[PDB]
DNA sequence: CCATGATTACGAATTGT
DNA sequence: TTCGTAATCATGG
C-alpha cells in the first residue's frame, strides 16, 4: 500500500503490494498515453481509472475480465451496477440464480466474493464509443493481465471473438477457459457451463469452491 | 466449451484421482492419456500404506465402545477396485483367476458405490476374505452377501466395550480361541464404529534358532513351494521365494526368527553386508537341485514327459497315438475357439508353463534352422545370456519344446 | 467480351457472395458476384432419404469406397481390403447443414466450386452476356456459372496497376512509437494502366523553419496547403503532417492490383493508420464491389512466426516481400540489404584511378547476359555501391550506356583489375542526422526513402511474383491472394480431388489416429581435393512410384516379438507373397517389443500416390523441354513459373505423409519410403567407394547386384569406358543424403575433373542403377570446409565451366550478422578463414600439419595481442536491448542498468539499446580457470574514458575466438591438448 | 573427493528505426 | 522452431 506521482491526470496512483515489483513499468507507458486520453470525455472520471489496484492477488483464486467497462455511468469498479439496469449485470444475475436455484433476488455484487476479481481488460472507454480505446491501452493491459496470471488458479473470459487468440497474447500458459458473449443471440449465454467447470478446476487445484452466494445483494 | 460432456470427463478425472492405483497398466495409460488431452485442450491443468496407521506390539488400554474384531491371516495379500483389475502389493502385476468370481465380485462392488476395493488373502491356490474397505457401508452387512453368493467369508466378531480394557497377550489368545479358526492368525485388525480409520494389532517377538534343511513340496499342476524344517521337526511357514531371496537365508546356519503364540515365521535379514542376489539365487537352486526354475512367485518341474501336456490343459481325456489324438480333438466342439484364436507359440508356452518375460528374451538371442514349415535344428549364438541358472535349465528343457512344437504344428495342420 | 481472371475473393457479410475480378483486352475492369453454396457427397441411399430435399443435387457416378486403416497382424492370415462400390451425389446447401453419413469432408468449398463448374481460376475465357446482370457500374451477377463459362480462348496481354511505398520516421534512442515520433518522409511509387511510370516523395515541415522552406520552394521543390492541390508529376513536395496523411489514406484506397511493401503490414501500413487516428478521427475505409459492405484497415495475425495480414475486401492485394521470401527459400539473414546483395551483383572493370575516386565500366562481357542490364536498371536510383563484399562508396556520377554502365565512386585504390559490384549495406546514422535537421539532410532522406521504395519493385521483377502466382493459382486450383498464405497441406487438395474424381476412389478412415512418435556426418572436414558433386532427380517421388507405396495398396503390416514367429512369417511371406508383383520393405518397429516390422505393397494396379507423382514430374519436365525450345521473354517467365510450381508441389508429398492431420497420412508407407531411401543410398555409398579408373576401364569396389531381388541384367564389376587410356585416377566417397551425394577425386585441375565426372554420371545412369532412378553432375567444390550441410565454405565451379572461369564463393552456416558476439571475433574469423583457403590449396596438406600451423598463429596473434593492447575499445564493445520483460528474482543486468541510471545523470529507459563490455582491475595476471562473468560487464556510454587503473578481458574474448576456431580443423587430441594448456576447460564441439 | 558429464534456463537468428 | 553460452547440479572414474 503505497502511493505514485503522474505528470499528468489523476496525478496521484495509489497501489497495493502486491502490484508492486510491475507498477513501475506502468508509469513509463503511461506518461506517452495520458495526453491523448484526456482530449476527449471519457467515462469513468480519471479519478478511478486505478482503483483495482486495490484487491490484493494473494487471496484471489478465479477472475473474470471484461473487454470494455460501462460506456455510461460508468463508476470504476467492473461488472457493477447499482441499479442493476445494464444487460450483461441482469444475464450474469439471472444465470447465478438459476444455477444456484435462488428465486428471490435484487443484486450481485462480484467484488464482495473473496477470491474472484473484477477485472476490465481496457480501463478506460468513451460515452457511446464501445472499445475506443485499445490502441492507448493496450500495452498496460497485457502487463496487467500477465501479472494477474501469475496469481489467479483459473481464467475464465468473456465474449468468443474479443479474446478469440488470448493464448498468444500471454506467454505463460495457464488454465483457461473462454465464455461466451453475454447477450449473444439465440439464448446462447443460457446453455452456458462455465460456473460449474470452474470449481472443478479450481478443486482440481487443490483450492476451497467459492460461494456465488456471497455477492447477492438483498 | 458449452457441452457438459467435458465437464462430466473432468469430474472422471477427479474421481480416478481420488482413487488413483499405479499398479494398473490399463488405467494408468488411459489417465496419462486424459491428462494430456486436458493439458493440450485447456493449455495447462492443475494435475495402500497411508490407509494403515502404526501398529501396535504392546499391551495398551483401549478405549470403551463398540468394535469388530477380523482376523489378519498370513497369506499373499490382493486388492481388487471396481473399474481396475485385481492388485498384488509391491510389484503390481496381475494373474488370471476364473470368471465366475469375477461376475461375484463386480455384483458385490456395485450394489454400493462406497466400497473402495475388496482384500483377497492367497496361499498355496487357496483364496478367502479378510477385511472390506467402505467409507459408507460396514463390512458386516456385506459379509452376508459375500456368503449369499457361496464365496467363503471370515470370522468377525462384534463386541460392545463399556468399561476400560487392557489388550494384554491374555486378551488376545482369549480373542483368538473365540474366533477358533484353523488358518494361521497373523494379527488381528479391529475398527470402531463410525470411524473411517481402520488400524491393527500384531505382537512382535524374535530370537534364534537352528535349521537342519530347506526342502519343497508339492501342491498342484507344476505348482510347488519351499519347506523348511528345523531339528525339532515344527514347521515354519514361508511367504514365497522372494521372501526367501531377500531374508538371506544360509544352509544349515542358525537363524533369527520371528515366533507367535501359534507358530513361526523367517523375517528378514535387515544387516549391511555385501552379498550379492545373483549367487544367492544360484546358491539356493544348487541346494534344492538343478532340475528347479522360479515362475516368480513359485518353483516348477523341468520333467520330460512331453505328451501327457495338451490333454491336461485342453481337458480332454487321455491320448496315445497321433491319430486317436487327431480323432479325439476333433469330436470336441467347445474347446475348439480356444484352439481357434491363440497362436501357437503361446499356447505350448502355457502347455509346458514357461514364463513370458524368461522364455520371451531366451528366444531372442540364439537361432533356428526351419525346413517344411517345422522346427528341425537349433543353436545358441551368444552365450552370455546363459548365466542365469533359470536360463540353463529352459534350455535343458527346450528338447522337449521343440518336440511338442512340433506335434501341435502338425496336429494345427491335419484340423486345418 | 473475352476477359482474363486476376483475382478471386470472397465477402464475409450476413450475406456472402463470391466476386471474380477480370480485365478485358482495352484495359477495362468487370466484377462478377456469384452466390457461393455449402457442398456435401453422399451415396444414393444417403440422397432418397433426407427429409427437407437439397437444394440442387448433382449425380457423379459410381465410385469405390475404400478404408485405409492400418491394424497390425502377428500372422500371416490377413484379411482383405473392403470395398464398397456405389452409385454417388453432390448437394449444395446455401446453409451450413450437418449430414451423418457424408463423405469427402477434407476439401474446401471453393475447390469444389471451381472443379464442379469446370472453371481455372487464372484462365481467359469468352463470356456470355445471357447471364450477366448489371447492378452497378463495373458489378454484375451471375446465378449459373456452368454455362456462363463454357468458351475458353487462348491467353491474351493485358496491363496491370502498382503501387510501392516507403516510409521514414523520426526517432533519437529507441525504435519509434507512434505517440512520440512524427513522420518525417513518405515516398511512392505508381504504375497506371496507361503505362507510364511516376515517382514522388512528401517530405514534413515541422522540421523545416519558414527559412528552410522558403529556401527549398526557391530552390525547386513545391508547397501544398490542402488536399485538393497536390499534383503526382512534381518529384517532391512539402507538407505538413495531417495532408500527407491524408494524402497517404486517398492512395490507400484505389482498386489497385498489387499494393507490395516489404514489412509494411507490421510497421508501415499500422504506423499510418495509427497516426492518422491520434491527429484526426478519419480512417481509412474499403468497400465491396457491390458498394454493400464498408470495412476499416485492421492489420490481424496468422500463426505459421507470426505472419501479418490486411482484411481489405475490394480486390486488391496487399503483398508483403517479407513473408514470401522468409517462406519461399533459405538465406542466411533476411534483412532488405542482404537480399539486395544477393539479388542485384555484377562484376566490372576499373577504367581509372587516383585521388579517393575510381571509375567502373560493366558489360554483358564481363559477367553474363542480363546482369549488366539489372545492375543498371537498378542503377538510376542507387546511392550507395557496395564493392569487393568488404567497402561501401558513394555514387557521385553514373552514365547508363547503350548495353552497359559506367559510375563513379568514392574508393581508395586497388591492386586489380577486375573487381565485384554490388548494392548493400549504407554507412549513414540516422540518428545524428536528425539531431541537426536542415534542408540538405531532408532531401537527402528523400533519396534514400525513394530509393527504397523502388527496391521493392526491383525486387518483385527479380523474383518473379505474378507468374509464379498465376501458375500456382492454376495448378492447385485456389485464388491468386491465397497461394502464399497457406502451409502444404492446403496446396495438395486440389490436385488430389481431380485425381480421385479421375480414377472414381474415396478413400476413408473410419477410426482415430494415435500419435506414434537422421543426422548425416561427414567422414572428414578438410579436404583439399577436388570434391565432384551430384543431385539425386527426386529420390523420394521416384521410389514412392517404384514401391508402390500408397495407403490403398498395402497388402498387411507383419510384426513378430520372437525369433520363431518372425522365421516362420519370413518363411510364409516368401512362399505366398513371391516377386514381382509384391514387395516386401522391413520398417523400424513401432512397439517397443517388436522385434520385426514388414509391410507388403502390391503392384498389381497403380495406386493413388504414385499416379499424383508421376503426373507432377511428367508435367515438370514437359515444361523444361518447352522453356528450353523457346525464344521469347514472356514464354520462358511463363514456363519457369510451371516447372517452379511443379516442383514446390511434387516435393511436399514426403512431409505430409508423415502429418496426421493431412489428407495423405500413411505411417507404413512413410517407414517404407525412408527405409527404401537409406537402403539405396548406402548401395550407392558402398559402390562409388574405392572404385578405381585403370587403363580403359573402370572397376567398382562391389558387385552390381541388385539391392532389393534377382535381376536380369549383368552384373560385371568392370565397365568399358571411352576416357583417355592414360587417365589412372581413385575415387573416394565421403558425404551423401536424400538429394545429394559428394565424391572425392586426388587432382587440381578442374577440367580433366569435369570430363571423368560427366562420363561417369552417363556410366552410372546408362549401367550401374535400375528403372527410374538417375542422378545429374552438379558443381565442383575446392577448398571445402563443412561440418554438415547447414555449415560449410568452399569455392564453386558450375558444371559447363572451364579452367579460366570466376569461381563463386560459396559460404552459409555462419550468419556474420550476430550483433552479440565481438567486432574483433569477426576479423579473427575472416583472416584466420582466408589464412585457411590459401594454406589449402599448396598441395602438401595431409592432415596433420594444418593444425599445428593454425594453433602457432593463433599463438603468436594472442600473445601479441595481450602483451601489445593497441586494439581501441570500440572494437570489444558489445550490445544489448534492454526489457524489464523477465522472469526469476534478480538477473544483475537489471541490477547494473538500475545502478547506472541512479549513479549517472543520464537515465536508460526500457528499449534503449545499450553498450557493455568486460572490464577489472589491470593488475590481474593472465587467468586460467573461468568464473561468473555477469559481475564483470559494465556498462560503456559516449563518454566514457578507460581509465589507467582498468583493461578488459582478453581471456574471454581469446576463449570464445578459440572455441569457435578449435570447431573447425580434424584433428582431436591436438585441440583439446591446447584448449587445456590455454583457458583449462573442455571444449564444447558441435 | 572432483574432473567430467549432463540439465536447465536464456535470447537472440529476429524483421520495420 | 532453431542453436550456443553460462550457471548449476549431479555421478562414476
Amino acid at each position: 500500500m503505497n502511493s505514485v506521482t503522474i505528470s499528468h491526470a489523476p496525478y496521484t496512483i495509489t497501489y497495493h503490494d502486491d502490484w508492486e515489483p510491475v507498477m513501475s513499468q506502468l508509469v513509463e507507458f503511461y506518461n506517452e498515453v495520458a495526453s491523448w486520453l484526456l482530449r476527449d470525455e471519457t467515462s469513468p472520471i480519471p479519478d478511478k481509472f486505478f482503483i483495482q489496484l486495490k484487491q490484493p492477488l494473494r487471496n484471489k483464486r478465479v477472475c473474470v475480465c471484461g473487454i470494455d467497462p460501462y460506456p455510461k455511468d460508468g463508476t470504476g469498479v467492473p461488472f457493477e451496477s447499482p441499479n442493476f439496469t445494464k444487460k450483461s449485470i441482469k444475464e450474469i444475475a439471472s444465470s447465478i440464480s438459476r444455477l444456484t436455484g435462488v428465486i428471490d433476488y435484487k443484486g450481485y455484487n462480484l467484488n464482495i466474493i473473496d477470491g474472484v476479481i473484477p477485472w476490465n481488460y481496457y480501463l478506460s472507454c468513451k460515452l457511446g464509443e464501445t472499445k475506443s480505446h485499445a490502441i492507448y491501452w493496450d500495452k498496460i493491459s497485457k502487463l496487467l493481465l500477465q501479472h494477474i496470471t501469475k496469481h489467479v488458479s483459473v481464467l475464465y473470459c468473456l465474449g468468443k471473438t474479443d479474446f478469440s487468440n488470448i493464448r498468444a497474447k500471454l506467454e505463460s500458459p495457464v488454465t483457461t477457459i473462454v465464455g461466451y458473449h453475454p447477450a449473444a443471440r439465440d439464448h446462447q449465454f443460457e446453455k452456458d457451463r462455465s460456473f460449474e467447470i470452474i470449481n472443478v478446476l479450481l478443486e482440481l487445484d487443490n483450492k476451497t469452491p467459492i460461494n456465488w452466494a456471497q455477492g447477492f445483494i438483498y | 466449451m458449452t457441452s457438459s460432456a467435458d465437464l462430466t470427463n473432468l469430474k472422471e478425472l477427479l474421481s480416478l484421482y481420488k482413487s488413483l492405483r499405479f499398479s494398473d497398466s490399463v488405467a494408468i495409460e488411459k489417465y496419462n492419456s486424459l491428462v494430456e488431452w486436458g493439458t493440450s485442450t485447456y493449455w495447462k491443468i492443475g494435475v495402500i500404506s497411508d490407509y494403515y496407521d502404526e501398529v501396535k506390539n504392546k499391551p495398551f488400554n483401549i478405549d470403551p465402545g463398540y468394535y469388530i474384531f477380523l482376523p489378519v491371516y498370513f497369506g499373499s495379500v490382493f486388492i481388487y477396485s471396481k473399474g481396475k483389475n485385481m492388485v498384488e502389493l509391491g510389484s503390481g502385476n496381475s494373474f488370471q483367476i476364473p470368471d465366475e468370481i469375477r461376475s461375484a465380485c463386480n455384483k458385490v462392488l456395485d450394489s454400493d458405490n462406497g466400497i473402495d476395493f475388496l482384500r483377497f488373502v492367497l496361499l498355496n491356490n487357496r483364496w478367502i476374505m479378510e477385511d472390506a474397505i467402505s467409507k459408507y457401508q460396514s463390512p458386516v452387512n456385506i459379509f452376508k452377501l459375500a456368503s449369499e453368493y457361496g464365496l467363503n467369508i471370515p470370522n468377525y466378531l462384534e463386541i460392545e466395550i463399556e468399561e476400560d480394557t487392557l489388550f494384554d497377550d491374555e486378551l488376545y489368545s482369549i480373542m483368538e480361541r473365540s474366533f477358533d479358526d484353523t488358518f494361521p492368525k497373523i494379527s488381528i485388525s479391529y475398527i470402531k464404529l463410525g470411524e473411517l480409520k481402520r488400524q491393527v494389532v500384531d505382537f512382535f517377538k524374535f530370537s534364534f534358532m537352528y535349521i537342519e534343511s530347506i526342502k519343497v513340496d508339492r501342491i498342484g499342476d507344476n505348482i510347488f513351494i519351499p519347506s523348511v524344517i528345523t531339528k525339532s521337526g515344527k514347521k515354519i511357514l514361508v511367504k514365497d521365494v522372494d521372501h526367501l531371496i531377500r531374508s538371506k537365508v544360509r544352509e544349515h546356519t542358525f537363524v533369527k526368527v520371528k515366533k507367535k503364540n501359534t507358530f513361526s515365521i523367517l523375517y528378514d535379514y535387515d544387516g549391511n553386508g555385501t552379498e550379492t542376489r545373483g549367487e544367492v539365487i544360484k546358491r539356493i537352486i544348487d541346494t534344492i537341485g538343478r532340475d528347479y526354475y522360479v515362475n516368480g512367485k513359485y518353483f516348477s518341474k523341468v520333467g520330460i514327459a512331453g505328451l501327457k501336456q495338451l490333454t491336461n490343459k485342453l481337458d480332454i481325456n487321455e491320448c496315445a497315438t497321433v491319430d486317436e489324438l487327431v480323432d479325439e480333438i476333433n469330436k470336441s466342439g467347445t474347446v475348439k475357439r480356444k484352439i481357434k484364436n491363440q497362436s501357437v507359440f503361446d499356447l505350448s508356452r502355457e502347455c509346458l508353463g514357461y514364463p513370458e518375460a524368461d522364455f520371451i528374451t531366451l528366444v531372442n538371442n540364439m537361432r533356428f534352422k526351419i525346413e517344411n514349415c517345422k522346427v528341425v535344428n537349433f543353436n545358441i549364438e551368444n552365450t552370455n545370456c546363459l548365466n542365469n541358472p533359470s536360463i540353463e535349465t529352459i534350455y535343458g528343457n527346450f528338447n522337449q519344446f521343440v518336440s511338442i512344437f512340433n506335434t501341435v504344428t502338425d496336429v494345427k495342420k491335419r484340423l486345418f | 467480351m473475352d476477359v482474363r481472371c486476376i483475382n478471386w475473393f470472397e465477402s464475409h457479410g450476413e450475406n456472402r457472395f463470391l466476386y471474380l475480378k477480370s480485365r478485358c483486352r482495352n484495359g477495362e475492369t468487370v466484377f462478377i458476384r456469384f452466390p457461393h453454396y455449402f457442398y456435401y457427397v453422399v451415396t444414393d441411399e444417403i440422397y432418397q432419404s433426407l427429409s427437407p430435399p437439397p437444394f440442387n443435387a448433382r449425380p457423379m457416378g459410381k465410385m469405390r469406397t475404400i478404408d485405409i486403416d492400418e491394424t497390425i497382424s502377428y500372422n500371416l492370415d490377413i484379411k482383405d481390403r473392403k470395398c464398397s462400390v456405389a452409385d454417388m451425389w453432390l448437394i449444395e446447401e446455401p446453409k451450413k447443414r450437418s449430414i451423418q453419413n457424408a463423405t469427402m469432408d477434407e476439401f474446401f468449398n471453393i475447390s469444389w466450386f471451381y472443379i464442379s463448374n469446370g472453371i481455372s481460376p487464372d484462365g481467359c475465357y469468352s463470356l456470355d452476356e445471357q447471364y450477366l446482370t448489371k447492378i452497378n457500374n463495373g458489378c454484375y451477377h451471375c446465378d449459373d456459372p456452368r454455362n456462363c463459362f463454357a468458351k475458353e480462348i487462348p491467353r491474351f496481354d493485358i496491363p496491370r496497376s502498382y503501387l510501392f511505398l516507403a516510409i521514414a520516421c523520426h526517432f533519437d534512442k529507441k525504435f519509434p512509437s507512434v505517440f512520440i515520433n512524427p513522420i518525417s518522409h513518405t515516398s511512392y511509387c505508381y504504375i497506371d494502366l496507361s503505362g507510364k511510370r511516376l515517382l514522388f516523395t512528401l517530405i514534413n515541415e515541422e522540421m523545416l523553419t519558414e527559412q528552410e522552406i522558403q529556401e527549398a520552394v526557391d530552390r525547386g521543390c513545391l508547397r501544398i496547403q490542402s488536399l485538393m492541390e497536390m499534383d503526382y508529376e512534381r518529384e517532391l513536395v512539402l507538407c505538413s503532417e495531417i495532408v500527407l496523411l491524408r494524402i497517404a489514406k486517398q492512395l490507400l484506397e484505389l482498386t489497385f492490383d498489387y499494393v507490395v511493401t516489404f514489412n509494411g503490414h507490421n510497421f508501415d501500413l499500422r504506423y499510418i493508420t495509427n497516426r492518422l487516428e491520434l491527429l484526426t478521427g478519419e480512417k481509412i475505409i474499403f468497400r465491396s464491389p457491390d458498394k454493400k459492405e464498408a470495412v476499416h484497415l485492421c492489420i490481424y495475425e496468422r500463426n505459421q512466426n507470426t505472419t501479418f495480414h490486411v482484411n481489405n475486401n475490394n480486390g486488391t492485394i496487399f503483398f508483403d516481400l517479407y513473408s514470401f521470401i522468409q517462406k519461399s527459400e533459405k538465406l542466411d539473414s533476411y534483412k532488405l540489404d542482404s537480399i539486395s546483395k544477393n539479388a542485384f551483383s555484377c562484376m566490372g572493370k576499373v577504367l581509372n584511378r587516383g585521388v579517393r575516386e575510381m571509375t567502373f565500366i560493366g558489360d554483358d562481357t564481363t559477367d553474363a547476359k542480363g546482369k549488366a542490364d539489372t545492375f543498371a536498371k537498378v542503377l538510376t536510383t542507387g546511392n550507395y555501391v557496395t564493392v569487393d563484399e568488404d567497402i561501401i562508396c558513394k555514387v557521385i556520377r553514373k552514365d547508363i550506356l547503350e548495353n552497359g554502365f559506367k559510375v563513379v565512386l568514392s574508393c581508395p585504390t586497388l591492386p586489380n583489375d577486375i573487381y565485384k559490384l554490388s548494392f548493400g549495406k549504407d554507412d549513414i546514422d540516422l540518428a545524428q542526422m536528425y539531431k541537426d535537421y536542415n534542408l540538405n539532410i531532408a532531401l537527402d532522406m528523400a533519396r534514400y526513402c525513394i530509393h527504397d521504395a523502388c527496391l521493392c519493385q526491383y525486387l518483385w521483377e527479380y523474383y518473379g511474383v505474378e507468374t509464379k502466382t498465376d501458375a500456382g493459382a492454376a495448378t492447385y486450383v485456389l485464388p491468386q491472394s491465397m497461394v502464399f498464405e497457406y502451409r502444404a497441406s492446403t496446396i495438395i487438395k486440389g490436385p488430389l480431388l481431380k485425381l480421385l474424381l479421375e480414377t472414381k476412389t474415396i478413400l476413408v478412415r473410419s477410426e482415430t489416429k494415435q500419435k506414434f512418435p537422421k543426422v548425416f556426418a561427414p567422414k572428414q572436414k578438410m579436404f583439399s581435393n577436388n570434391v565432384l558433386i551430384f543431385d539425386y532427380n527426386s529420390l523420394y517421388p521416384n521410389v514412392c512410384i517404384f514401391g508402390n507405396l500408397s495407403p490403398e495398396t498395402l497388402v498387411g503390416v507383419v510384426v513378430s516379438t520372437n525369433r520363431l514367429e518372425e522365421e516362420i512369417n519370413n518363411q510364409l511371406l516368401l512362399q505366398k507373397y513371391p516377386p514381382p508383383r509384391y514387395i516386401t520393405v522391413h520398417c523400424e518397429p513401432r512397439l517397443p517389443n517388436l522385434i520385426s516390422e514388414i509391410a507388403i505393397f502390391d503392384r498389381s494396379i497403380e495406386g493413388t500416390i504414385p499416379r499424383l507423382l508421376r503426373t507432377f514430374l511428367a508435367e515438370r519436365a514437359r515444361y523444361k523441354k518447352m522453356l528450353k525450345q523457346a525464344t521469347s521473354s514472356t514464354e520462358k517467365a511463363i514456363y519457369d513459373s510451371m516447372q517452379y510450381t511443379y516442383k514446390i508441389v511434387a516435393n511436399s508429398v514426403y512431409g505430409l505423409m508423415g502429418f496426421r492431420n493431412s489428407a495423405l497420412y500413411s505411417y507404413a508407407s512413410a517407414k517404407s519410403c525412408t527405409s527404401i531411401g537409406r537402403r539405396m543410398i548406402l548401395y550407392l555409398e558402398s559402390v562409388l567407394n574405392g572404385a578405381e579408373l585403370s587403363n580403359g576401364m573402370l572397376r567398382f569396389a562391389n558387385t552390381l547386384s541388385n539391392p532389393f531381388y534377382m535381376d536380369d541384367r549383368d552384373i560385371n564389376p568392370i565397365v568399358k569406358t571411352s576416357l583417355p587410356i592414360d587417365y589412372r585416377f581413385r575415387f573416394r566417397s565421403v558425404y551423401g543424403d536424400t538429394d545429394s551425394v559428394f565424391t572425392e577425386i586426388d587432382s587440381q585441375d578442374v577440367d580433366k575433373s569435369i570430363e571423368i565426372a560427366k562420363e561417369l554420371e552417363r556410366l552410372i545412369n546408362s549401367r550401374v542403377l535400375f528403372n527410374n532412378f538417375k542422378i545429374e553432375f552438379e558443381a565442383v567444390y575446392k577448398n571445402l570446409i563443412m561440418q554438415s550441410k547447414k555449415k560449410y565454405t568452399t569455392m564453386k565451379y558450375s558444371a559447363s565451366s572451364n579452367s579460366k572461369s570466376v569461381p563463386e564463393r560459396i559460404n552459409k552456416g555462419t550468419s556474420e550478422t550476430r550483433r552479440d558476439v565481438s567486432k574483433f571475433h569477426k576479423n579473427m574469423i575472416k583472416t584466420y578463414k582466408t589464412r585457411l583457403s590459401e594454406m589449402l590449396s599448396e598441395g602438401r596438406m595431409n592432415s596433420n600439419q594444418v593444425c599445428i600451423d593454425i594453433l602457432r598463429s593463433l599463438e603468436t596473434d594472442l600473445r601479441s595481442e595481450f602483451d601489445s593492447r593497441s586494439s581501441p575499445l570500440e572494437l570489444f564493445m558489445l550490445s544489448r536491448m534492454h526489457h524489464s520483460n523477465y522472469k526469476s528474482a534478480d538477473n544483475p543486468n537489471m541490477y547494473l542498468v538500475t545502478e547506472y541510471n541512479k549513479n549517472n545523470p543520464e537515465t536508460i529507459e526500457l528499449g534503449e539499446r545499450y553498450y557493455f563490455a568486460y572490464i577489472c582491475p589491470a593488475n590481474v595476471p593472465w587467468t586460467k580457470k573461468l568464473v561468473n562473468i555477469k559481475t564483470y560487464e559494465t556498462i560503456i556510454d559516449r563518454s566514457f574514458k578507460l581509465g589507467s587503473n582498468q583493461r578488459i578481458f582478453y581471456e574471454v574474448y581469446f576463449k570464445r575466438l578459440t572455441s569457435e576456431i578449435v570447431n573447425l580443423l580434424d584433428n582431436k587430441v591436438l585441440c583439446i591438448s591446447f584448449f587445456q594448456r590455454m583457458f583449462g576447460s573442455r571444449p564444447t564441439f558441435y
